[PDB]
């Protein structure tokens, strides 16, 4: 992936040239176009050049990250009009895109760890610099410390695996297997916190409500997918310890996602409800990963890609209504159909995508992740039916109470929808309904 | 006339309103999840 | 952009 | 108790005239920047929803709520999953089922 | 509300139902003040009676239906006996 | 439908002349319902309910206390029907 | 598309048409009739029997 | 106005602090009623609402916000989600207790299940012996 | 949207009365035509045997 | 469109589609045939979505 | 410019009980002659208790409200266009300033209407300055 | 051939449908098309994981790739057999309980053999894991008898 | 990803295996004569997993 | 009430629902004819008849399918011979009723067989 990385490395000096924000967006969408034309990847590692290569898993993750970052520039126009350090913001986005491409193109696990910890810094910069509330300092510190406290012993695990095997390459590490409990806990707890388990989620709504949309989308669409891609790499050589210790994580991640789904029914903040919605569907992803079935891994990767697209799309809607109504809640934003009627179509087309939407990739990820949990045990049926029922109970309450009913009758005059916002909502929904025609690039990574 | 509904009001209330399942599906049953959703918030989102 | 460090944030140091 | 109702009515009339003055303003509407009229109750509700932890103390009622609300269903559900999978694993590894009469062959 | 009527065109004694409920109230020893308000309903000229409305509802066009039945009897005998 | 103030006035005076507890004579739009006429506190509820079953909307209790003559009855009906001509 | 671009055996992802047997009443050609393609390999051929390989 | 400026403070424990808290929330001093500090209580927040619903409030009062049925600086009820017009709120009070509806429904279901599954082994049947089919080797005869 | 006060409807057109007679004639013509041509569905397509006065020599 | 009502346009389209589908349904009874077509989405563990 | 006051009188309570009792009575009895006969019967039942004093009147008011709670219909008749009906607030009219956010080519369809609107904006800002001050 | 007017109408509508498409194929599409040759791609047999050493990784890649390709080949073996059973069900519409029983027997035998070779390996199925499964299974049928009998 | 080629090879392997007596899916990964089969004295107490 | 109520009262007299004959045939030793079929299995499968409607006169249903396919969709011209097919079903139903009635008499004979010893 040297051409993409050098393209972005020479896209770096466009930040220092003024009035070039949309030019950087145009060339990043050109990168996404070229990366659409680079698809020839299969199971093993292809296009190998200077420790960089990808399989279908990493191809889909780089394509998702490139699509999210280009949309993020399109989403963040308030940086451009107020001139709120747009050069520093563009440089942060391009460097974070380099770090996410480099942690996804890693043939060895230590580049994945190194650029995975490097990607925490521009996200922390986005949190601490481009928010709007005094609790920015509470947000980036929770993100940084909840990531670092569990990601620091995983470095000791990495060096323990390296001494035992002698290499970090993902195929040479597939041959070995380990029967150590603490090695399993080090190599799992960092991904178990980085993608939120119910007991360790805390940092997620604090990082999401405070964060700017260009900063909430990179936490929702990706960077929870680092904690899924890490398990997709790690569980291959820790299968016996995973069969010893899966049931506690499956029980926690299936009780959460019901409790988490009951939380969203009793919350009024629009950005916090999508923040807890990221916990519940990747509770399904986390439950499907630790069952090592082939359908579990394939449907897990499908729901990672599709859930990233629909959660970033749902966080797109929560900032359009925020900048027009001054502050977001359920009470202020009640019934926006009479204010913005054309925005309501994307509101339902992306809130329905958060649950099982019929021609989207969210349903195809969800229909095959339920297969692994049902084939795992029949006890899990009771707490899956409640999970999906309460899932579409809360995610239809979002559209339901925000887009129907009487107006607030205390709001002032705001601007209407623009060409940028409808184009922004289109590129989150129509990829969810268009990649189902070639879902094997997002199902089969094996 | 003898108003038979006003006589068997305790039966006519049950035979009308769809054998009480508009009450059963809506009121009193949904209190149990929705109060329990606050108990997760008050004790484990920002509690213990 | 709406909130910036006020002197009340400056007071605790 | 009638004077309490009259005082509440006078406060409600003052807040109603304040709402009618501020919600129907030419000059606040004419700036073009959208927003909300200054409501104290919504801000207090939002910060009660966010900043609630500082009024939480370790009490046996709160410990009982956290025990029988979250930890206890997790414990029984993990025990049920472990018991069912241990029984099915003992049946599967002993040799009591055949390869043709086995559930969930993924085929 | 385009053609409001006068107050003198409504009489209680025209409608037999108001007559019988006034006779029942007179047996009870009480009087109803609002009994002149419902004179425009139960009116036999514009509105129909109970027996005529049921006959024009259930048996409507039955002579036309019997005439069409006899027409199909007449034309079906020429085609197939 | 289409309404005017004279139609509301004709309807209100027609249904008031149909009322038997009030005499058809000595009835005016400025006439008070309590002391000028023989109606008690409970007959005003019957007048308000007759207004409700005629004009198709129900009237609250404090608005029933606010109305004391046919003139503000016409004003109250014309407020909800929004004629204002 | 449904006449000349059917799901052939060489690819996956066409609209694979499977048709049922038509009934035969008296007055049709060959009324005493047994169902054809009764060999097991003839079911679901998708053009494999006419393949040059 | 931010979350650190407008915020529920500590539990008052003083009549003067209770009066200042009632003046802070636009709530009359008799009206204010703080949550009991039992570990899950709300320090310095009024206990409002908690009836049978927000739908129990009259819609004919000229509310400043008719979509929530509240005044301008009237503070929000603490469980405003659960008592809202969506969930678990009624206009009129219910006729019976909550156990009566479930008890009558489950009694009717228990009676119908018992009556149906008691009569499952005795089913009505016409006087018909058996449906006749040509399996090979019946040698079955008519009555001619 | 015509409206009449304290009175019935306005007198209807020729088309509605002609249509009402057409609906009644079509429905009752279909019903009476099917009671004439096929009266066998109401009583029963075949006569039910009593199965009580059957001779024992025929049935054995 | 901006000279013709949506209710009429959709009515003519749906009644022509219903007439065509009834003429299809008349042919399939006399034929007594069932046509079942499929489109391959994902092949996974010899199970085809 | 008055709002209703939250106090309630005993006369108000008896009047509200009479109105709610007649509403429940007409929801129970569909025909108008039977409803009028039962309304005169309820009028006699409420006229027989006028001569009592205040404490017995309060006790009879509480007993009547309790009994009306006991005999309340499961579907009372209510007007649909008023509050509590099915057809209440069928459509939500947005405030008129969204008409201020139209395109000028979209504003060109009603030029006399928008010029009249500008004249009423001048009249409204004059009215707001003379009513609520600066 | 036009026995009923409905069948004659269906034949007429099918002829009106059939005419222009075969004209457009035989007159436009079938001329001006070049005759190129494409071949079904054939693979050699790499040495299996039995001959591979412990430290060798160049041959574990080839054995894992041929194991994945054989898993794919057996996957459409079972998929084609399932479509043969389904086409038996549609073609013998009132008599699928007689004609499709041997086809169901071959399908059940194929599913049993597929689970014996590939079952319970998981998402990460190497050529090493299936060989260890086969060794442990053959040890179990040597000592304890066949799987499902007991012991 | 080899899916159309895998379908073509599926038809071809069902063509050859139906011609011979070899079953349609092989139950074994390799031939059992190449399996070394270590003895029970050599195994001793070793976990055997099916 | 009903015959099933008598099945709760007299199980040895009443046969029950959908009964097999449970008796050696030709007990009266009369000339009982053998029920034969004109049609065979090959044209029965060629006419796509379902397994439920394969009675001893399915060739009348075959002729009804021939008249349906001869005049389609106007199928009101075969109605009389359609009735002919129904009469065959009626005759079959009569035979079923005959067998059931014979069953009752034979169990009544079994009752006096219980009075035989
Ligand atoms: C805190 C608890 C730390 C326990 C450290 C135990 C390490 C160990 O067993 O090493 C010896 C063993 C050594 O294995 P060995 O096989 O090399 O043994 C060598 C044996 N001799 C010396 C005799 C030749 O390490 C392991 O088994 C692997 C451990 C890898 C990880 C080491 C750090 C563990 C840290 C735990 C973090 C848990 C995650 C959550 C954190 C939350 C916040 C605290
Ligand atoms: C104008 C464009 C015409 C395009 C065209 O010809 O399309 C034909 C094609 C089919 O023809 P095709 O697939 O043979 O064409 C592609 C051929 N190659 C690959 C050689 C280019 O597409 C369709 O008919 C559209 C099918 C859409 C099906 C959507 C399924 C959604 C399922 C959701 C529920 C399940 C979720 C799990
Ligand atoms: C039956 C569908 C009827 C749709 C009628 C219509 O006008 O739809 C408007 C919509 C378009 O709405 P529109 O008004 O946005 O169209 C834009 C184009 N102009 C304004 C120039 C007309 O039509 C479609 O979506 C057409 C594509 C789908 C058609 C499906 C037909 C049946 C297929 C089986
Ligand atoms: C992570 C970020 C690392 C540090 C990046 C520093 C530069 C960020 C930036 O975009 O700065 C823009 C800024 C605009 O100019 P300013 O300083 O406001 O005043 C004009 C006076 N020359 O300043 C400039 O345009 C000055 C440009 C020269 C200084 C930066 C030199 C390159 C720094 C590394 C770029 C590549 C990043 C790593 C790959
Ligand atoms: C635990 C055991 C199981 C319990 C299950 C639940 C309870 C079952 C109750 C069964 C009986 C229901 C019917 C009787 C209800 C009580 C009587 C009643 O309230 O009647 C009055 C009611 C109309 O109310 P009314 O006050 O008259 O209104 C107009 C004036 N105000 O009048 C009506 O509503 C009239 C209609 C009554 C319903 C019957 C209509 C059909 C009658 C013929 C039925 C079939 C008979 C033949 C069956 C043959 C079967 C082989
Ligand atoms: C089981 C359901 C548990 C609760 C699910 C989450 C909460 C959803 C919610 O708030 O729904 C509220 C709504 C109220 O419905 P309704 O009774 O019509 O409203 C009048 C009340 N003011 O809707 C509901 O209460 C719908 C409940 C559906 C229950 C389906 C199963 C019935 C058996
Ligand atoms: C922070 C995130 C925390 C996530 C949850 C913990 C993750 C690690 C769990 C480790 C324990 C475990 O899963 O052990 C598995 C083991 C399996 O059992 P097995 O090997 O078959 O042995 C037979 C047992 N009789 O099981 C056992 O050996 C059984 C262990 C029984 C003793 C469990 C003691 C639990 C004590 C309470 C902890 C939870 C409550 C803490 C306080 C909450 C206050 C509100
Ligand atoms: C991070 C913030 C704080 C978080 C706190 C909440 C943590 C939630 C996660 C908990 C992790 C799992 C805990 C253990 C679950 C059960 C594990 C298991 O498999 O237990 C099986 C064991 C079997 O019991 P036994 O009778 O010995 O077996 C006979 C078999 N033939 O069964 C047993 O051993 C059962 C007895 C032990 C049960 C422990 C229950 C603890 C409940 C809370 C206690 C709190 C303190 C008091
Ligand atoms: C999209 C809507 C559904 C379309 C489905 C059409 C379909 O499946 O047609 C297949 C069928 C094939 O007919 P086939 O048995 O090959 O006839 C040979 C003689 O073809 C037919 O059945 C075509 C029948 C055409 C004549 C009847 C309908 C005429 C109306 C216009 C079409
Ligand atoms: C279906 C049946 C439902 C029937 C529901 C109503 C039944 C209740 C009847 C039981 C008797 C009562 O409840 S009477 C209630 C009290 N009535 C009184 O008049 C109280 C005493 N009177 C007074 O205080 C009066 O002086 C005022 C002050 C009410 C005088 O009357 P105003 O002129 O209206």
């Amino acid at each position: 992936m040297l051409k993409i990385i050098f393209f972005l490395l020479f896209l770096i000096p466009f930040c220092f040239i003024n009035n070039m924000y949309w030019m950087v967006q145009i060339m990043m969408f050109f990168i996404s176009f070229i990366f659409l034309l680079m698809n020839n990847f299969m199971n093993y590692w292809s296009e190998i050049s200077y420790f960089l290569g990808c399989d279908m898993l990493s191809y889909g993750l780089i394509l998702l990250s490139l699509w999210i970052c280009s949309l993020m520039l399109l989403a963040s126009e308030m940086i451009n009009k107020h001139n709120n350090y747009k050069n520093l913001f563009l440089l942060n986005i391009i460097i974070l895109l380099l770090l996410l491409i480099l942690t996804f193109s890693s043939m060895s696990l230590f580049m994945f760890y190194l650029f995975f910890e490097s990607s925490l810094i521009p996200t922390l910069f986005l949190i601490l610099g481009w928010g709007y509330q005094p609790e920015r300092l509470q947000a980036g510190l929770y993100l940084l410390f909840y990531t670092l406290l569990v990601s620091l012993p995983m470095l000791i695990g990495i060096f323990y695996v390296m001494n035992k095997i002698g290499s970090m390459n993902f195929y040479l590490m597939n041959n070995f297997m380990f029967n150590y409990d603490l090695l399993y806990f080090c190599l799992l707890c960092a991904f178990l916190v980085k993608m939120p388990m119910f007991l360790v989620h805390l940092w997620l709504p604090k990082a999401h409500v405070e964060a700017p949309v260009s900063g909430s989308m990179i936490l929702a669409g990706i960077m929870l997918k680092l904690g899924g891609y890490g398990m997709l790499r790690v569980i291959s050589f820790l299968q016996l310890m995973n069969l010893k210790y899966s049931f506690v994580w499956i029980s926690i991640s299936l009780v959460g996602g019901v409790l988490v789904s009951l939380v969203c029914l009793r919350q009024t903040d629009l950005k916090a409800l999508i923040a807890y919605s990221s916990v519940a569907h990747m509770g399904i992803v986390l439950s499907g990963l630790l069952t090592m079935t082939y359908w579990g891994l394939c449907g897990s990767y499908t729901l990672m890609i599709a859930h990233g697209l629909c959660s970033s799309g749902l966080f797109c809607l929560a900032n359009v209504s925020y900048e027009r109504l001054g502050s977001r809640s359920m009470l202020i934003n009640k019934g926006l159909l009479n204010f913005m009627p054309s925005m309501t179509l994307w509101w339902f087309l992306l809130s329905s995508a958060n649950m099982a939407a019929p021609p989207t990739l969210n349903l195809l990820g969800e229909i095959s992740l339920l297969n692994s949990i049902v084939s795992w045990s029949w006890i899990s049926m009771i707490l899956l039916s409640f999970l999906s029922f309460f899932s579409a109970a809360y995610t239809l309450y979002l559209y339901s109470f925000s887009q129907h009913g009487k107006l607030f009758s205390g709001v002032y005059s705001f601007s209407s929808g623009k060409i940028r916002e409808y184009l922004l909502m289109l590129l989150h929904w129509l990829p969810l309904n268009l990649l189902i025609l070639k879902s094997e690039s997002f199902m089969l990574w094996l | 006339f003898l108003n038979k509904s006003l006589f068997m009001y305790n039966l006519s209330t049950f035979l009308g309103s769809m054998w009480f399942m508009p009450y059963i599906s809506t009121y009193g049953m949904i209190f149990y999840p929705l109060n329990y959703g606050q108990l997760v918030v008050k004790s484990f989102d920002q509690g213990w | 952009a709406k909130w910036y460090p006020d002197p009340e944030f400056m007071k605790q140091f | 108790e009638q004077e309490f109702i009259k005082r509440k009515h006078e406060a409600t009339l003052k807040l109603r005239q304040e709402f009618l003055k501020q919600s129907s303003n030419p000059y606040r509407h004419a700036t073009g920047e959208g927003g909300t009229v200054f409501d104290a109750g919504l801000a207090r509700f939002q910060a009660m929803r966010v900043s609630n932890y500082e009024h939480f103390k370790p009490t046996g009622k709160s410990f009982r709520t956290g025990l029988f609300a979250v930890v206890l269903p997790i414990a029984l559900y993990a025990w049920a999953l472990k018991a069912e999978r241990d029984g099915r694993e003992e049946k599967y590894r002993t040799g009591q089922v055949a390869y043709k009469d086995r559930q969930f062959k993924f085929i | 509300p385009y053609t409001v009527p006068h107050a003198s065109t409504y009489k209680v004694e025209s409608v037999p139902q108001l007559v019988e409920v006034k006779e029942a109230l007179g047996r009870q020893g009480l009087k109803d003040p609002w009994l002149r308000n419902e004179v425009w309903r139960y009116e036999p000229k514009a509105f129909g009676t109970h027996r005529s409305r049921l006959n024009t509802f259930l048996f409507r066009g039955l002579g036309v239906g019997f005439c069409a039945f006899l027409a199909t009897v007449a034309v079906e005998y020429a085609l197939g006996i | 439908p289409p309404l005017s103030l004279k139609l509301i006035n004709e309807r209100v005076l027609l249904v008031l002349k149909l009322y038997d507890k009030i005499d058809p004579s000595k009835l005016n739009v400025e006439s008070h319902f309590i002391n000028d006429l023989g109606l008690d506190s409970l007959d005003h509820v019957e007048v308000i309910m007759a207004m409700e079953d005629e004009f198709g909307f129900e009237i609250p209790d404090s608005d029933a206390e606010k109305l004391l003559k046919p003139a503000d009855i016409i004003k109250y009906v014309a407020d909800k029907e929004d004629v204002y001509e | 598309y449904f006449k000349y671009n059917q799901n052939d055996w060489t690819r996956k992802g066409g609209w694979r048409v499977i048709h049922s047997r038509k009934q035969c009443v008296p007055g049709d050609e060959g009324y005493p009739k047994v169902s054809d393609r009764s060999a097991p390999s003839d079911y679901a051929a998708r053009g494999f029997n006419e393949s040059p390989l | 106005g931010w979350n650190k400026d407008y915020k529920p403070g500590p539990y008052p424990q003083t009549e003067k602090e209770r009066l200042a808290a009632a003046k802070k929330y636009y709530l009359l001093p008799e009206e204010y009623k703080p949550y009991a500090d039992d570990g899950l209580g709300y320090g310095d927040y009024p206990k409002l609402g908690y009836g049978l619903g927000v739908e129990a409030k009259d819609s004919y009062y000229p509310w400043d916000y008719p979509e929530h049925k509240r005044n301008q600086h009237e503070p929000i009820s603490a469980d405003h989600d659960l008592y809202s017009e969506d969930r678990w709120s009624q206009a009129e009070p219910p006729r019976y207790s909550n156990a009566y509806y479930f008890a009558c429904f489950l009694g009717v279901m228990s009676g119908c299940l018992a009556l149906y599954y008691w009569l499952d082994d005795k089913k009505m049947y016409r006087p018909v012996a058996a449906k006749q089919y040509p399996s090979p080797g019946v040698k079955h005869y008519t009555f001619e | 949207h015509v409206v009449s006060y304290r009175n019935g409807p306005p007198p209807h057109s020729k088309a509605t009365k002609i249509g009402a007679l057409t609906v009644g004639g079509a429905m009752w013509w279909w019903v009476i035509w099917h009671l004439w041509h096929e009266p066998d569905h109401i009583t029963g397509e075949f006569d039910y045997p009593n199965s009580r006065k059957w001779s024992n020599t025929e049935l054995g | 469109m901006k000279y013709l009502s949506i209710c009429s346009i959709s009515f003519v389209n749906l009644i022509s589609m219903s007439l065509s589908c009834f003429l299809l349904s008349l042919y399939f009874l006399l034929n007594d045939m069932i046509y079942f077509i499929e489109w391959e989405l994902v092949s996974l563990n010899s199970m085809s979505i | 410019a008055q709002v209703p006051l939250a106090i309630v009188s005993h006369k108000r309570q008896v009047c509200s009980l009479y109105k709610r009792a007649l509403r429940n009575l007409e929801s129970w009895y569909d025909r108008r002659n039977v409803y009028r006969y039962r309304a005169v019967q309820l009028r006699a039942r409420f006229d027989e208790n006028r001569s009592k004093d205040l404490g017995e009147g309060i006790r009879l008011l509480a007993c009547g409200q309790r009994e009306l709670f006991e005999t309340r219909h499961f579907q009372p008749r209510n007007f649909a266009n008023s509050a509590g009906g099915c057809a209440f607030e069928r459509e939500v009219i947005p405030p008129d300033w969204v008409l201020d956010y139209w395109h000028p080519l979209e504003k060109a369809q009603y030029p006399e209407y928008f010029a009249k609107r500008e004249q009423r904006k001048k009249e409204f800002v004059t009215w707001w300055e003379k009513q609520y001050g600066k | 051939e036009p026995r009923s007017p409905m069948a004659s109408f269906a034949e007429s509508v099918l002829n009106v449908i059939d005419g222009p498409i075969t004209w457009f194929r035989e007159s436009i599409v079938e001329p001006n098309q070049q005759k190129q040759n494409w071949y079904h791609q054939r693979f050699r047999r790499v040495p299996t994981i039995d001959q591979c050493y412990t430290d060798d990784a160049v041959c574990r890649f080839e054995a894992d790739q041929q194991f994945r390709r054989d898993r794919m080949v057996d996957n459409e073996i079972v998929n084609i057999l399932r479509q043969r059973f389904e086409d038996c069900t549609l073609y013998e519409a009132p008599d699928h309980m007689v004609k499709c029983r041997p086809l169901m027997d071959q399908y059940e035998k194929a599913t049993e053999n597929w689970f014996i070779k590939y079952g319970d390996l998981g998402g990460y199925a190497n050529a090493k894991t299936a060989y260890m499964k086969q060794k442990h299974r053959l040890i179990w049928e040597r000592r304890h008898g066949p799987v499902g009998s007991g012991m | 990803q080899f899916r159309n080629w895998a379908q073509r090879e599926g038809f071809l392997e069902l063509r050859r295996r139906e011609l011979a007596g070899v079953d349609l899916v092989s139950p074994n990964y390799v031939d059992p004569a190449s399996i070394t089969l270590p003895s029970d004295e050599d195994l001793g107490d070793t976990e055997i997993i099916i | 009430m009903g015959n099933a109520l008598t099945h709760y009262m007299k199980p040895d007299v009443m046969p029950g629902p959908d009964v097999v004959p449970t008796f050696d045939p030709l007990l009266g030793f009369k000339s009982r004819k053998e029920r034969v079929m004109i049609a065979t299995q090959e044209e029965m499968e060629s006419a796509k008849l379902p397994l439920e409607f394969r009675d001893y006169c399915a060739h009348l249903a075959i002729a009804y399918q021939a008249c349906r396919s001869d005049t389609f969709p106007f199928v009101y011209k075969c109605a009389h011979q359609k009735h002919e097919y129904l009469t065959c079903e009626y005759e079959d139903y009569v035979l079923r009723m005959k067998e059931f009635e014979r069953e009752r008499r034979l169990l009544e004979r079994q009752k006096r067989l219980n009075k035989a010893a």
